[PDB]
Order: structure tokens, then C-alpha cells, then sequence
């Protein structure tokens, strides 16, 4: 678990917090013509 | 069944022979279907209203 610090300064006042940090990368979603195929027949996804 | 063919089928008898229904088990579900088609892409590129 990477975390970095967050810190700000408020004029002469200072807040600081540590937040977890990490990264998503995506989604992938599959599409298929039918369920129930039949040897022989082609498969389009 | 050599006793029912004996007992319940004439040979003179001029009545169709009764038939049952075979009220099976297993039955399998369809898994024929046609093919698909209309595998293509396009982009849409008239001017918008």
C-alpha cells in the first residue's frame, strides 16, 4: 500500500494528511453473437 | 412382452393395434440455430443536426 503525503500550506498555517494511493487500469467487456454453438459453426466475439 | 404380444394381438382382428406414447426422459433442448450475419462497422460521419 503506497501512500504520499499531502501537505498545504495556508499562509503561514500548515494541514497535512496521508492519503493511499494506487492506480486502476481499465475494463474489457466481451460481446458474443450466441451462447449455444454447434461444432462447426464460427465463433464472432 | 412375449406374453403381451400373446395375450393382447390378433391376427383377425380387423382393430389397429394400440400404440402408447413414449413419454420419454432426457429430453434435450434445441441447439440449431441459424447463423449470424451482418458482421460489419461503420462510422457515422454526416454532419450532425
Amino acid at each position: 500500500n503506497k501512500f504520499v503525503t499531502v501537505q498545504a500550506t495556508f499562509g503561514t498555517q500548515v494541514v497535512e494528511k496521508v492519503v493511499l494511493v494506487s492506480l486502476q487500469s481499465g475494463y474489457l467487456f466481451i460481446q458474443t453473437d450466441k451462447t449455444i454453438y454447434t461444432p462447426g459453426s464460427t465463433v464472432l466475439y | 412382452r412375449r406374453q403381451h404380444a400373446r395375450a393382447s394381438h390378433l391376427g383377425l382382428a380387423r382393430s389397429n393395434l394400440d400404440e402408447d406414447i413414449i413419454a420419454e426422459e432426457n429430453i434435450v433442448s434445441r441447439s440449431e440455430f441459424p447463423e449470424s450475419w451482418l458482421w460489419n462497422v461503420e462510422d457515422l460521419k454526416e454532419p450532425p443536426k
